């Protein structure tokens, strides 16, 4: 049963939500590492408004924030996802499918984990609170590397749990599974999680530069 | 720390 | 509300589950693997029995097994777990602790996620049936590499799902969040096979040898 | 195919 205080939250977190492409190779890839820095920059700005983030100390947020990023802008890049033309628009503008991030030098054992990923979650049809709620619940999680307070990370992780399975009974009504094949999507992100960081891996050894953000979060 | 390790995202933290 | 389906299914998987220790390093190791092997023998006997698991293809057989393993291994594991001791016992009487395992040449990055897994998932304080349920659902991960029929394996995985849930409604009448949290730990049990995967790769570049079943579904 | 390639398990499995 959804009470008056989670309604609220949810409503809040939803709320808080609303170069050119053309070495030209390099011209993608650095098209889409600026559009990536975009999705860190709002996906931090989102993290500060979630309730008990900023009284995590600065270094539990960090660590946070760290790991994440990569599953929140996989959540981020699912929603936008076109299955009609099998392609993945940013900022409303930018529209793209698999040859182009391929043209981009990007692995083919990166960007098809992703494309099933996108295709998988868009046959659940997540909507704006649902995504909102497992961006939360993917951020706070207490098994990152590198957290301290554990225990209050746990807790206001089964908060937004909570929260979400109170919403989802009510958009469906008559299917208890989708709260939980919600849940069981922050699994498939784990794996891919680890997809991201053999694709960062690739890119040194050809020596493909992350800009300063990116680099900061993902390099060794 | 990770702090010291990660100045654009504090950065952006403490904004 | 558990049906009588699936309380005959539960009690089924529950039933179903019912070299010497002392280079002196490399024997520990040998005992270490051999008793690996043994793990995954009963966990293929296991899935054996999981209703749907034979009337997938033998290939479909494999690829689930194949990336499950190391996961079911884990959750036998964090179940054998001594926490006033601080202790891991295998086939009843083989115990160990962090000290053990780092003596058979094991690297701390590996020993130590385990242990702390397992500190956690005792927690939870999970039975049998908890137990056997949470391994049939990570054994019908529909996202496993080189699965076929994963609308099949998805909709196995399900039946296991909404068993668990019924199951702890009974179990819990009172604590709504164990569900869900059982199911978060299988987000965890990801992020440890790859860790695993770290310390096959560790092994190989010290040219120690896993032996031939263990080196079958690991080894690249 | 996965199969050829995993004989012990695929053994395992026929039993
Ligand atoms: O649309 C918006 O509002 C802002 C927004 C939201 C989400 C994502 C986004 O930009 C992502 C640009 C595409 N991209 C960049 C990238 C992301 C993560 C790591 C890397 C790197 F490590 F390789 F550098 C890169 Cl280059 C890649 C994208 C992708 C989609 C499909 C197949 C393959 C790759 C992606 C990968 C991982 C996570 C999210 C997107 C802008
Ligand atoms: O007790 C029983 O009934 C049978 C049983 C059940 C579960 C496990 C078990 O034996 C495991 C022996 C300990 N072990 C071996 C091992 C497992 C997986 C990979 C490797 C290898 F790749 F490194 F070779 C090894 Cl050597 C290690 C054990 C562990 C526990 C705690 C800290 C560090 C290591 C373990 C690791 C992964 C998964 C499960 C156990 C017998």
């Amino acid at each position: 049963q959804l009470s008056p205080e989670q309604l609220g939250m949810i409503e809040k977190l939803v709320a808080a939500q609303q170069t050119p492409w053309p070495e030209a190779r390099q011209q993608r890839f650095a098209h889409f590492t600026e559009l990536a820095i975009v999705s860190v920059q709002e996906i931090v700005d989102f993290a500060k408004q979630l309730p008990g983030f900023l009284q995590l100390s600065r270094e539990d947020q960090i660590a946070l924030l760290k790991t994440s990023a990569i599953e929140v802008m996989l959540l981020e890049t699912s929603r936008r996802y076109n299955p009609g033309s099998e392609s993945i628009t940013f900022l409303k503008d930018f529209s793209y499918n698999r040859e182009d991030f391929a043209k981009a030098g990007l692995q083919v054992e990166f960007i098809n984990p992703i494309f099933e990923f996108s295709r998988a979650m868009n046959e659940l049809q997540l909507n704006d609170a649902e995504f909102a709620l497992l961006i939360a619940i993917s951020i706070f999680s207490a098994d990152r590397p590198n957290v301290q307070d554990q225990l209050q990370v746990e807790r206001l992780q089964h908060t937004y749990v909570e929260a979400l399975h109170a919403y989802v009974s009510i958009h469906h009504p008559h299917d208890r599974l989708m709260f939980p094949r919600m849940l069981m999507k922050l699994v498939s992100l784990r794996t891919l999680s680890s997809v991201h960081s053999e694709q960062v891996f690739a890119l040194r050894l050809q020596d493909k530069k992350l800009p300063p953000l990116l680099s900061e979060i993902w390099d060794v | 720390s990770l702090t010291e390790r990660h100045k654009i995202l504090h950065r952006l933290l403490q904004e």
